[PDB]
RNA sequence: GCUUGACUGCGAGCGUGACGGCGCGAGCAGGUGCGAAAGCAGGUCAUAGUGAUCCGGUGGUUCUGAAUGGAAGGGCCAUC
RNA sequence: UAGCGGCGAGCGAACGGGGAGCAGCCCAGAGCCUGAAUCAGUGUGUGUGUUAGUGGAAGCGUCUGGAAAGGCGCGCGAUACAGGGUGACAGCCCCGUACACAAAAAUGCACAUGCUGUGAGCUCGAUGAGUAGGGCGGGACACGUGGUAUCCUGUCUGAAUAUGGGGGGACCAUCCUCCAAGGCUAAAUACUCCUGACUGACCGAUAGUGAACCAGUACCGUGAGGGAAAGGCGAAAAGAACCCCGGCGAGGGGAGUGAAAAAGAACCUGAAACCGUGUACGUACAAGCAGUGGGAGCACAGACUGUGUGACUGCGUACCUUUUGUAUAAUGGGUCAGCGACUUAUAUUCUGUAGCAAGGUUAACCGAAUAGGGGAGCCGAAGGGAAACCGAGUCUUAACU
């Protein structure tokens, strides 16, 4: 019961190296490295799927500070009213609206304005 | 082939009716005359493997 | 138990253990896998480092060097090397009880009079020694694969069944449980189903 | 109930371990000997009775009796075993043909174990008190 | 002052040890000592003063005894 | 198991039982009757092998295709549908196979028979002496000198002799059993350099023999000795006439063969490492495990999404091993391809599962053979005690509350 072991193998590794496609170097052509790279690669995307939530409320939270200022309020003062005036708007919604809406997102501020003080 | 006993275990042990193993104590078997009578009577009678021991005993004497 | 006949259109009676039992499977599988265990010949045998030939020197010195620190030139690990855990030649027939064996076959044989795969006549017999009288019996009973079991041994029919693949005459002395589960058809004689009855109890 | 409709029974072939391929399997790098000493060797492991060099207890404890060679060719019946003889008595001889009593055992003791209906006639056998109060019982006879 | 309890067979039940073991123990049976008696006594105020198994030695024995009767040897108990 | 054993590690019977096979004889010796059974050689006849061989059934049409043995039709043989070939997979094309036959000659084994040697039966005897024992030293018996029986003998001794002697595990008595110091003897048992047939849950060119090949070769070594690598065009050479470039080269382009020459002998398939040519996009102000998340632009493919590239940007110090702890400046790896490590046998225990169940199961072996016989044995249904022994109890003790 002699199983030889060519095509399992060599399947196997295309498929790693597939994987590691578009890698400079021995990193897309030869396997011990490319399979590194690959395992490296999972590993890393794992982490940025967390990684790109946190990043994104970042992006919003800078944009919407600088259309609040722009409307003469801070981001923390700006989201204390929102909150006081009991708007559920979450902040990817309130940053697009300030990139294409400017006269919505006033609205807001002014909102947010009266509700403080 | 057939596993061999430890004749040595065979002759010190002997199992019991659910399968134990009584051995003899030591300690009597010389200078007695500075061991305590009530000691010497405790130690004579036959006494039962601990636990601890049980499964070397057995390991020593598959046939037992 | 009572198996209606082709032939004659007549019963016969039989053991409800023997013929009339119910199946169970585990315990059929486990005898045909012994059967085919006990088939096989298992006739191999590789080379360990010890019966390759060759010398038994070392192919260099321990340290300095630098290669790899490396024993004997017949190493598994070394092309041209041994088998590591290289065959001998072995007996693979499994034991099976006598009991197990008998109800294994009980089983099979009540699972075939429920299939309708047993199909009991009163005389089976061939009149030349002709491959062709066969076939055109077997034709005319409507059957093609099928283990023809007999009581007593016939001559004309043994020969005539040689050369059809499909078909296989026995005695019933030497019936086995593959067989009986390989032919899509069983036909046995009714002195045939008589005596495996008293050979089963 | 064709050859290839046959199955095992549920639990009845389990999976072979195969040791150290890879590291799903579980059994991996190691295959379950943990890291570098003695019992990890190939070969490796101390024999029967071994404690570190500690006076094995099987040393450790005196040795003592004899065997009797006697005992060799004593033997013990039941009142089944009176039963499962044929005729009315009960020797030796109709023990060993019986298959009851091995064959070099020239003395036997019919315990109460079991029971016995029938009358039996137990000869040149000890008997127990017991034993011996249920033949009777049964209707039996003993002799000497 | 008188004595040999520095008893023999056991021992509910505990303590302490991985185990080998080691320790405390009321009470029961037999037989004793002191006490008028109740009682106490199974060594010493307690905790060190010690060495497993094997192999032998000595004494006893209602065990065994390689055809049988013995014997040797073995076992068991005490001890070195 | 009983035993042996620094009573350690280990070694390890016998009695008795079941089988295979079963064959008993002769000389220490002379009288009788005496070519008397048996055995061996040697001629002859018969039978059956062996060493060459002979015969050996039955299919065409059509479609696809380079080619049919394949598809689809309709037939036939089969005591032959084992197997192998033939342009793809053939019971019926070829060689065979089942079955039936065959030997001038040589020879194996049977009987039958002739010749030579060989000696059967009766009565009377006789019954293996430097031997058995012993002392000393060793060795063999499961038995290591131990209480050590038995066997062998290097050394020194040394009986009795059937009115006798050996053994029965120190030794003695009784009883039982046998007759040493002289031989022969088939079968069942062991093995395979070699010959034939057949088989394989054996390998399929780094495997299987070291060796599929001009292999114990090349090569290495003074020598003993060590010891490789290396298989495949095509169905058939039909192996490329002729022409051209080139050195009357190598190599190539046509031509031709072929089903196919990106099947051209550096020949089936033809992966990966590795090296090129072409196209798209990126890249010459930019600092690090080279990815990942976001992401512009550009190219392409279709009707915006797929693909390719990835400016810029957040995060981000390989893998294994070994370690308290490794980006570690600790180990290992240049890469790829192939191979490379928890197996096997037998005992034992536990778990699952199947069978039967106070029973379960057979081993050798026999066997028209995985059937059926075979229950010799083994485990269990009773333990206690060191043991005799007792026994649902038993041991302890004079006895146990
Ligand atoms: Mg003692
Ligand atoms: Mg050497
Ligand atoms: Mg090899
Ligand atoms: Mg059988
Ligand atoms: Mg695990
Ligand atoms: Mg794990
Ligand atoms: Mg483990
Ligand atoms: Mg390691
Ligand atoms: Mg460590
Ligand atoms: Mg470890
Ligand atoms: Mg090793
Ligand atoms: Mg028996
Ligand atoms: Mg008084
Ligand atoms: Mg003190
Ligand atoms: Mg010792
Ligand atoms: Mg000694
Ligand atoms: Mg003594
Ligand atoms: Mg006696
Ligand atoms: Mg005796
Ligand atoms: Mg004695
Ligand atoms: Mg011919
Ligand atoms: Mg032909
Ligand atoms: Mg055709
Ligand atoms: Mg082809
Ligand atoms: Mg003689
Ligand atoms: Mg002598
Ligand atoms: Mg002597
Ligand atoms: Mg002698
Ligand atoms: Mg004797
Ligand atoms: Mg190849
Ligand atoms: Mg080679
Ligand atoms: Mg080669
Ligand atoms: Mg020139
Ligand atoms: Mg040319
Ligand atoms: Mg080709
Ligand atoms: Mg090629
Ligand atoms: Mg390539
Ligand atoms: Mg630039
Ligand atoms: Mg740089
Ligand atoms: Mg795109
Ligand atoms: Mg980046
Ligand atoms: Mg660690
Ligand atoms: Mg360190
Ligand atoms: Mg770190
Ligand atoms: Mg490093
Ligand atoms: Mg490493
Ligand atoms: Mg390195
Ligand atoms: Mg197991
Ligand atoms: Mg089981």
């Amino acid at each position: 019961a002699r199983v030889k072991r060519g095509v399992i193998a060599r399947a196997r590794h295309k498929k790693i190296l597939k994987q590691a496609k578009g890698y400079y170097g021995a990193r897309s052509r030869v396997y011990r490295v490319a399979f590194q790279a690959v395992i490296k690669a999972g590993q890393y995307a794992y982490r940025d799927r967390r990684q790109r939530k946190r990043q994104f409320r970042q992006l919003w939270i800078a944009r919407i500070n600088a259309a609040a200022r722009q409307n003469g309020i801070s981001y923390s003062k700006f989201i204390n009213g929102l909150k006081k005036a009991s708007v559920e708007i979450d902040r990817k919604i309130l940053a697009d609206i300030a990139v294409f809406d400017k006269v919505a997102f006033t609205a807001l501020v002014e909102k947010a304005k009266a509700a403080l003080a | 082939p057939k596993i061999k006993t430890v004749r040595g275990a065979a002759k010190r042990f002997k199992k019991t009716g659910k399968g134990g193993f009584k051995h003899k104590h030591a300690n009597l078997r010389h200078i007695l005359t500075k061991k305590a009578t009530k000691r010497k009577r405790h130690l004579r009678p036959k006494a039962m493997v601990s636990k601890g021991d049980l499964g070397l005993v057995i390991a020593c004497l598959p046939y037992a | 138990m009572e198996l209606v006949l082709k032939d004659a259109q007549s019963a016969l009676t039989v053991s409800e253990t023997t013929f009339g039992r119910d199946f169970n499977e585990a315990l059929v599988h486990q005898v045909v896998v012994a059967y085919a265990a006990g088939a096989r010949q298992g006739t191999r045998a590789q080379k360990t480092r010890a019966e390759v030939t060759g010398s038994g020197k070392k192919p260099w010195r321990q340290k300095g060097t630098g290669r790899a620190r490396s024993g004997s030139i017949k190493s598994p690990i070394w092309r041209s090397g041994g088998v590591t855990f290289a065959a001998r030649p072995q007996d693979h027939s499994q034991k099976v009880n006598k009991k197990m064996y008998r109800g294994a076959l009980k089983s099979i044989l009540s699972e075939l009079v429920r299939q309708d795969r047993l199909i009991v006549v009163e005389k089976f017999s061939v009149e030349a020694p002709k491959t062709k009288l066969l076939a055109q019996k077997l034709k005319d009973m409507a059957l093609e694969d099928v283990l023809i079991i007999t009581g007593e041994l016939d001559e004309n029919l043994f020969l005539a069944a040689r050369n059809l693949h499909k078909v296989d005459v026995r005695d019933a002395t030497g019936i086995d449980p593959v067989s009986l589960i390989a032919f899509d058809k069983v036909v046995m004689t009714a002195d045939a189903v008589k005596q495996v009855e008293e050979m089963l109890a | 109930m064709r050859l290839n409709t046959l199955s095992p029974a549920e639990g009845s072939k389990k999976a072979g371990k195969r040791l150290g391929r890879g590291i799903g399997s579980g059994l991996g790098k190691t295959g379950g000997r943990g890291h570098k000493g003695q019992k990890s060797r190939s070969g490796g492991g101390v024999r029967r009775g071994f404690e570190g060099g500690q006076m094995p207890l099987y040393r450790r404890l005196p040795k003592f009796g004899f065997t009797s060679r006697k005992a060799a060719i004593t033997a013990e019946v039941r009142l089944s075993d009176l039963a499962k003889v044929e005729g009315g008595v009960v020797d030796l001889n109709t023990l060993k043909a019986a298959n009851i009593i091995g064959i070099q055992i020239e003395f036997a003791k019919v315990i109460l174990a079991g029971e016995v209906t029938t009358p039996v006639t137990v000869r040149g056998l000890r008997v127990t008190k017991g034993a011996r109060a249920a033949i009777e019982a049964a209707g039996g006879k003993i002799e000497e």
